[PDB]
């Protein structure tokens, strides 16, 4: 069917510009509907940021002002996203859907990508078996069990940052 | 703008019950209104469309009603699946805010030491499976000396297949705070628990 | 052969018993032939567009892959053909220049216009990317096409300063009933989306609704106007016209309507009754009633509307609202069912009536009395279903007789297409 | 289903006449009908179609007109290759149907007969039957009697009479009579006489 | 061009099946028009048996009563026809005709069409015989066969003018007799060939008789 992917980078620096791309596949934007983007806050809060129409008409929220930007490539069938200052609030996770003109739904949602806003440099994992994981910046580290073969017993904990700014998680199985 | 309360943020209720989630909104929207399903990890989903027509390949569960200002969503046979956050949002003109949300809890108890030491730090983890109520209290004991403002805990959300909740708590002390005891246990009192169970 | 319609009025029949009130006739004849046709499978004729001057006729359509919406455009054809009499009961055509437009991949839509043994076809591009690539629903320019019977066509390029719209416009759609032309200028009708910066107070006017007003709120009503729910872009109407026809070097101008009288864009027609002028708009919301104004002239200030129901459109809408009390709702109806007048008020008039049935749809055709009565006679009872028509009459042997245009499918399982009948009016009193 | 009458089944005209032919139908079916055309040993080609309207390539002679039930079909002026086969086909909704067709053919002037007369053939005798054949090569009308004469005997019930169908080009006809007889029979006889 | 061809079986005993078979060539029976069987029996009386839309949907006339059946087999482009029950009244020729739906409305092209006869005999092949000779006439008299479709030709397709191949009448014996006869100059009797060339390819038997 129609499925949209979100890609870029996960850390920005405050007060800088990120870049977001959100590619289609089975659909043309340029052929019907609009296509948004929504974030969802980590106090499972979520807002709308704007749109961009077919026809090239793009709408924005009036509470992001004009710090936003959203343009289109109709050779790649991708539609870009731009945020001008980016503060520490600005840290969510941002979805990209499309907008069926009736009845009236986002049918189509993206798998969503984290963004965080932080001055610090990013961190490799150091990983220790019992499997726990430590000193990470700025992720939400996947992991894996035996290739995904084992996916029954799967307790994958929250990750908690260390003072030390490090976010370390414990996964474990039965 | 437009603004909607969506109330209660949680509930509980076991398997088999009733249950209603309720969207006010601030002026008529004539009934474009949606509701999503947000399971743990994954992008919300869409449930509802208009208020009263489902969505294809969802549960005959769910059903929509309302009108005019105020809107509820209903869910009846409640399953150990439907552990996730439920959104109202307006989509009757720009800007599209959404709902507070709200947390579904089925009510329904039976709840190593460090590799790392080289690098300088030690890490002790006392792991509690099933533990059932979310409640708990944690009790770190070096040589028999409880500690306090050490400990972190991570707890997972509840378990889609069974109703289980997992949790951890780790103890970070460096290599020869460590190597300084010998003796290590770890309380779990709580709710189920009213013996100190102790795993030193 | 033929003359323009010059309207019946009253010779007899103005004593006392004088319900001088004409009615269609009983028989409706075939014209074979008005346009090439064909018998694959994947194939739609879509949208015609058909007019007729003083003696010639101007007839265009279009052919899609596999869908009738939507779908690649195969081509789209043009005939130049002339009414004529062979010794048959009813009027016949004769075509004598069929004609396919250059790289049909770049048109939005098109429409024609005749006049007096001259043809014209306007049609709007889309932009165009550095490969060539029709950047869908676009608007770059403009292409008119000249006509003459045994005369090679003539084209003209209008960009840039040629054409001067009221609002700045993204999409431009020519409406597919067509325009006239009068004197050296010409009068079609074109919708599409309109960037407003102002506050919308958009045209509410219902039944007697009591759900929360039936969406008489007039958010509702404003909502429909919108794209996507943005205020900030509009689907409006406007007029348009071309300067200097017969100078080699053609302008546009155009006249927007205001979304207070108006509703949602869509396709409509431009008439030429009397002296005075008219325009049809077709149903495209909510709202499926008869929409028709009479003008002075060609001139937003001076339109005055008029305030009949039928055609209650009843087909290819996505509505719930009772034709009794049409509620404000949301949906979108992709119709087409226009009237031809045939008096100088336009209080007589002819039209062609669809209602859907549990399968295919059963139609009739009724001529409206100033006095608010009826004429109707059922017609096509071996057809599936039929969507669309389209009425041209004409004087034809002392007589007014009227072409009917029409799309849909005879048989169930066979592709759409295009079907053409006339049939006479005929004028009598009580 | 719709049930099409058609009359008359044989018309014949000198050449230049015009003839009409009418198709009835049981119930209206509007202007949905078409006039085909079969010349003998040959599929049928459309010549009307509507009721009214002339196919492409179709000479001017041929008109037809009518709607609801009653039609008619027309010549302005018959030449001498349109004997042919005739009938009306309605489309109005299936199953298709035919009317029963008419018959055309020509008059003309009045031509003589040609007679012939064969013997039978040396394998015909070692076969162990007799045959003799007596043809006519070219007259009008149809009409013509002839009988077989062996020794002076009338014979009865021992011969076949095939007439071919109106020559196209001269409008005449060809008869051909044969005799069966056994080989005793025609061994025991010597003089045959065929006379028309 | 668009032409249809039939083929099948030509003598059928009673209350058995009948197979026919139509190949078009040079034009795809799914691409688009309609393909019917249309039979007309002796009197030239027509009749409409059912057809086969593009897209595979099969029409019947209700007066078969549901002892036809149409399919088609797309990989070679045909469409065949299915008759059970046979019986003497189901004696005529069988054409598969196309049908276009779109400006026309009518049955554009035709196939050569075949016979079929209905009987409890048996085939027979011919004996043909020799009718040795400005106004000279040469002909060749082919008796005792069955089924009654026989051709008859002159010179391997020359001396056609002049032919008149008579009609075809059965004997008491059950079998059928023809008599064709082409007139030739007299002059010319003892210089040209005369060899009539006679088929019955329902016996396949070609008989080259000089």
């Amino acid at each position: 069917d129609v499925q949209l992917q979100e890609s870029g980078p996960g850390l920005v620096k405050p007060s800088q510009s990120l870049s977001l791309t959100c590619t289609v596949t089975g659909y043309s934007i340029t052929s019907d509907y609009a296509w948004n983007w929504i974030r969802q806050f980590p106090g499972n809060k979520l807002e709308w940021m704007g749109y961009i129409s077919y026809s090239g008409s793009t709408s924005y929220n009036p509470s992001l002002k004009s710090r936003i930007s959203i343009t289109r490539d109709t050779s790649k069938n991708q539609f870009f996203l731009q945020l001008n200052s980016v503060t520490t609030e600005d840290t969510a996770t941002y979805y990209c859907a499309r907008y069926y003109d009736a009845p009236y739904y986002f049918d189509y949602w993206g798998q969503g990508t984290t963004l965080t806003v932080s001055s610090a440099s990013t961190k490799g994992p150091s990983v220790f078996p019992l499997c726990l994981v430590k000193d990470y910046f700025p992720e939400p580290v996947t992991v894996s069990w035996n290739s995904g073969a084992l996916t029954s017993g799967v307790h994958t904990f929250p990750a908690v940052l260390q003072s030390s700014g490090l976010y370390s998680l414990s996964s474990v199985v039965t | 703008d437009i603004q909607m309360t969506q109330s209660p943020a949680s509930l509980s209720a076991s398997v088999g019950e009733t249950v209603t989630i309720t969207c006010g909104a601030s002026e008529n929207i004539y009934g474009a209104l949606n509701w999503y399903q947000r399971k743990q990890g994954k992008s919300p989903q869409l449930l509802i469309y208009g208020a009263t027509n489902l969505a294809d390949g969802m549960s005959s569960r769910f059903s929509g009603s309302g009108s005019g200002r105020q809107y509820s969503l209903k869910i009846s046979s409640l399953h150990p699946d439907d552990v996730a956050t439920y959104y109202c949002q307006n989509v009757l003109s720009t800007p599209f805010t959404f709902g507070s949300g709200t947390k579904l809890e089925i009510k329904r108890a039976a709840p190593f030491p460090p590799s790392q030491l080289k690098s300088g730090t030690a890490s002790v983890v006392c792991l509690l499976n099933n533990f059932y109520p979310r409640e708990a209290k944690v009790q770190w004991k070096v040589d028999n000396a409880l500690q306090s403002g050490n400990s972190q805990e991570s707890v997972t959300e509840q378990d889609s297949k069974d109703s289980t909740y997992s949790l951890s708590s780790t103890l970070t002390l460096s290599k020869a705070d460590y190597e300084k005891h010998k003796v290590y246990a770890c309380e779990v009192t709580h709710q189920g628990l009213s013996s100190p169970v102790t795993k030193s | 052969t033929i003359k323009p319609v010059e309207y019946y009025k009253p010779d007899g029949c103005n004593k006392t018993n004088d319900h001088f009130t004409m009615q269609p006739g009983v028989n409706f004849y075939t014209v074979p032939n008005l346009g090439p046709s064909s018998s694959s499978a994947d194939e739609c004729y879509t949208n015609p567009s058909f007019s007729i001057g003083s003696s010639i006729y101007m007839f265009s359509q279009e052919i899609r892959k596999t869908d009738c919406t939507t779908g690649e455009i195969l081509s789209i054809q043009i005939v130049l053909g002339r009414i004529v009499d062979k010794g048959q009961q009813g009027p016949q055509a004769s075509p004598l220049l069929v004609w396919s437009v250059p790289n049909p991949k770049i048109i939005n839509s098109c429409a024609v216009a005749a006049g007096d043994e001259t043809g014209w076809v306007l049609c709007s591009v889309t932009l165009t990317a550095a490969s060539g690539e029709p950047i869908p629903h676009m608007f770059d320019g403009f292409w008119l096409y000249k006509f003459e019977p045994d005369t090679e066509v003539v084209a003209y390029r209008i960009t840039g300063f040629a054409y001067l719209l009221d609002k700045v416009y993204d999409s431009v759609f020519i409406g597919k009933g067509g325009g006239i032309q009068r004197g050296n200028d010409l009068y079609f009708q074109m919708f599409g989306l309109s960037r407003n910066r102002q506050s919308i107070k958009a045209l509410c006017e219902h039944g007697s609704c009591l759900g929360t007003g039936g969406g008489g709120y007039q958010v509702l009503c404003d909502r429909a106007v919108m794209s996507f729910g943005s205020e900030e872009s509009l689907i409006s109407n406007a007029y348009l016209k071309v300067n200097d026809v017969a100078s080699g070097k053609p302008t546009i101008i155009s006249q927007t309507f205001p979304p207070s009288d108006s509703y949602k864009g869509s396709n409509g027609r431009i008439y030429t009754i009397g002296e005075r002028y008219g325009i049809y708009l077709a149903p495209s919301s909510w709202n499926r009633y008869l929409r028709f104004g009479l003008t002075p002239d060609i001139s937003v200030r001076s339109t005055t509307w008029l305030k009949e129901k039928d055609p209650i459109m009843k087909v290819l809408t996505t509505c719930t609202n009772t034709d009794k009390d049409m509620c404000p709702e949301i949906c979108n109806t992709r119709g087409y069912q226009d009237i031809f007048p045939l008096s100088e008020d336009s209080s007589f008039y002819t039209y062609i009536g669809i209602t859907p049935s549990n399968e295919g749809t059963k139609s009739f055709v009724a001529v409206k009395d100033d006095a608010g009565h009826v004429a109707s006679i059922t017609i096509l009872p071996n057809y599936y279903s039929i969507t669309s028509a389209t009425i041209s009459c004409f004087m034809y042997k002392e007589e007014i007789w009227c072409i009917a245009v029409t799309e849909g499918r005879k048989q169930k399982e066979n592709p759409q297409r295009i079907y053409a009948h006339s049939y006479r009016v005929q004028k009598m009193c009580f």
